[PDB]
């Protein structure tokens, strides 16, 4: 029996651009060997294109009476690690693009409520120790006055 | 001397085991995963094959009238015509005009070449998983060939070795299998007795050898056209040819984990999942006494270039200082960086490279050389090339350390925040303080 | 590229340059026979036609 041509593959971001040349009506068929396959098969007869995914798990391919024959993606992106906070959300964001913003989304949140809170701290402390001199027509004591900004600058 | 490890299941990777007893110098041991090979078990149901319609000649009585009878036959028909008034090629004969009767006679029967190409229906349950380790250290090479469950001890250079059961027990066959020539289907075939005209089992033998059958095609018979003699009738095709047409994928093209099938006996090769735990038993002619063994003093690590990529794609160079030249068993103690040897040649110049692999941002891990200790913390860069053709020689970890640049930032914003906060609950105290004090 | 338009090219009809990637590569021959065997992507000018 004879043995088909190999073809031509060209890499991607986890794809492979395939270009198959058949002579007869050949099998085509891969499968993405991770827990949960990416099962295909079909006969190809004249001359296509194909793309088909490679994970981080690998995948192999068999092309006619050739061994098949196997890839593995590699971690590669796009960002730049160890720069600013912004090129790491990059680069992590290259990798693994759904837990990345989940994470950030969170942090961010907490941020805002500590801040809230804080500010809320402040203000709360700030009434409560403007109020007992606010309540009689007395001497804000400029010592006082200058550390903490009441609502009169000077006017008592 | 007692030792237990748990080793991945992963074919090729160069696990690499560290033994420390401490009244001697520290042993490295080297096994891998040559190959594997999960075997079920199996109980034969039945053999499927094409059938063959055996038609006998018809009996024409001339002059009279002919009874049926009945016979102990998969799938026989009979049947009688009356009226019938046949002819040959030179005269028709039975002179008389209306007063013949025919019988015609059919049966079911397997094929001719049903013991070289049948199809066998089985069930698979329990299945038993065995491998091929190659196992290196000191000056000993050498493959053995082990049972993996934990009832099998094979020696090794004087050193007794179990390989524990396997983590999981996930198995790519399903209760019921189906197998032809060599090629294996998760099908649901219909149980003995009961198959259907046309389909998968039509004609079922209990074994290639067997002699009863079953055979069940809906076969039927017409009556005679006249003026002829041909014995008609109609029947549905053969089931086997059609489950061959159209079967639809298989397991060799569809089974998960990457393992291969294959089939005479049915098992699935090289198939990772799970982890493999390991126990020794080690003599005391392996290790070597502490006073032969050169003595490491002021380890200081630090790493040339890291790239989390598949090869080994970081160096790191080690000082120290030595009174004498010999080997040392290196390690790294923890799975972020996995080193490439398992000795290293010491001398009195001071330095020693190493190469490891990592898939981890910043990796931080601990090496030691003889009985010495380094911390070793890194900063890598990605790999620029899209696709390899290897599998990669890492433990793939990717949480960074606590030290890094992604982590220091975020301790350093956390650790602000936090001042804040705890800036404006001293304040709200003081004022209720002062407020509780009057 | 090979298998595509222009996997050879010459500057022009008569010129005695030429430029050729069509990935020939050539295999060991069977045990007891003379063929020479050898492997190559289809011609680019046909396929563009
Ligand atoms: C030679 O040919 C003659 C026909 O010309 C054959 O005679 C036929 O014989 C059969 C039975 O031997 C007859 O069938 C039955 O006969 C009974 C007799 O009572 C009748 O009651 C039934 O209804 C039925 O017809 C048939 O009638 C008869 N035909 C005739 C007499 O014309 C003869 O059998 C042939 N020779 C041999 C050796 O068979
Ligand atoms: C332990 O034993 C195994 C098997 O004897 C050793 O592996 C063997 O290493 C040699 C040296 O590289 C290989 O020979 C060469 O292999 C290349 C591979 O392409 C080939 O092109 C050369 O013509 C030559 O045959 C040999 O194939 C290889 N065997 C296997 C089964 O892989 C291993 O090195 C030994 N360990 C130590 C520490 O010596």
């Amino acid at each position: 029996v004879p043995m088909a041509r190999e073809p031509t593959v060209i890499h991607g971001k986890r794809e492979v651009t395939l270009h198959l040349h058949p002579d007869h009506p050949t099998l085509f068929s891969y499968r993405t060997l991770g827990e949960d396959p990416q099962y295909h098969e079909e006969w190809v007869t004249a001359a296509v294109e194909r793309t088909i995914p490679v994970p981080v798990d690998g995948m192999e391919y068999h092309w006619g009476n050739n061994d098949p024959v196997r890839l593995w993606s590699q971690l590669t992106t796009e960002g730049k690690p160890h720069g600013w906070p912004h090129q790491i959300v990059q680069y992590y964001y290259g990798l693994y693009p759904a837990a990345t913003v989940s994470a950030v989304v969170g942090m961010s949140l907490l941020a805002l409520i500590s801040i809230f809170a804080s500010c809320y701290m402040l203000v709360a402390a700030r009434s409560k120790c403007l109020t007992p001199y606010a309540l009689t027509p007395g001497a804000a004591v400029p010592w006082t006055l200058g550390i903490l900004c009441c609502a009169p600058r000077a006017h008592a | 001397y007692e030792h237990s490890t748990v080793m991945p299941n992963v074919v090729g990777f160069p696990y690499k085991a560290h033994i420390e007893r401490p009244g001697y110098s520290p042993l490295t041991l080297q096994m891998q995963v040559v190959e594997t090979s999960l075997e079920p078990t199996l109980n034969l149901e039945y053999i499927t094959c094409e059938y063959k319609t055996v038609v006998p000649s018809p009996y024409v009585k001339c002059c009279g009238a002919s009874e049926c009878s009945t016979k102990e036959k998969p799938d026989y028909q009979c049947k009688v015509y009356t009226g019938v008034y046949p002819f040959m090629w030179g005269g028709a004969y039975c002179f008389c005009d209306s007063e013949n009767t025919q019988l015609s006679e059919a049966y079911v029967d397997r094929s001719d070449v049903c013991r070289h190409d049948h199809a066998s229906a089985y069930k698979a349950h329990t299945a038993s998983l065995k491998a091929k380790v190659r196992v290196m250290y000191g000056n000993v090479n050498q493959t053995v060939d082990v049972y993996v469950n934990g009832d099998h001890a094979v020696t090794i250079g004087g050193t007794q070795f179990i390989f524990g059961p396997l983590s999981s027990a996930w198995t790519p066959f399903d209760n019921k299998i189906v197998v032809y020539k060599d090629e294996v289907f998760n099908q649901d075939f219909p149980p003995y007795g009961s198959g259907q005209p046309g389909r998968f089992g039509d004609i079922q033998s209990r074994t290639v050898e067997s002699n009863d059958l079953y055979a069940n095609t809906a076969l039927k018979l017409a009556r005679p056209s006249p003026g002829m003699v041909h014995v008609p009738y109609t029947q549905t095709p053969s089931g086997f040819k059609y489950w061959l047409k159209e079967k639809g994928t298989a397991l060799n093209t569809k089974a998960p984990f990457g393992c291969q099938i294959k089939t005479n006996p049915v098992r699935a090769m090289n198939c990772a999942v799970g982890n493999i735990p390991v126990s020794m038993n080690l003599p005391d002619s392996a290790f070597t006494r502490i006073v032969e063994a050169p003595t490491i003093i002021d380890l200081t690590c630090t790493v040339a270039t890291c790239t989390h990529s598949s090869d080994f794609g970081g160096v790191l160079t080690l000082t120290y200082k030595t009174d004498k030249n010999g080997d040392c068993s290196v390690h790294s103690h923890s799975n972020v960086a996995t080193l490439q040897e398992a000795t290293a040649k010491v001398k009195t110049a001071g330095k020693v490279t190493l190469h490891f692999s990592t898939a981890s941002a910043s990796p931080s891990f601990v090496v030691s050389l003889c009985s010495a200790r380094a911390t070793c913390s890194a900063s890598c860069e990605p790999p620029k090339d899209h696709i390899v053709p290897y599998a990669a020689s890492h433990s793939n970890v990717v949480f960074p350390d606590m030290s890094g640049t992604a982590l220091s930032w975020v301790q350093k914003i956390s650790g602000g925040l936090g001042a804040f906060a705890i800036g404006a609950i001293l304040v709200l105290v003081v004022v209720t303080c002062i407020g509780l004090r009057r």
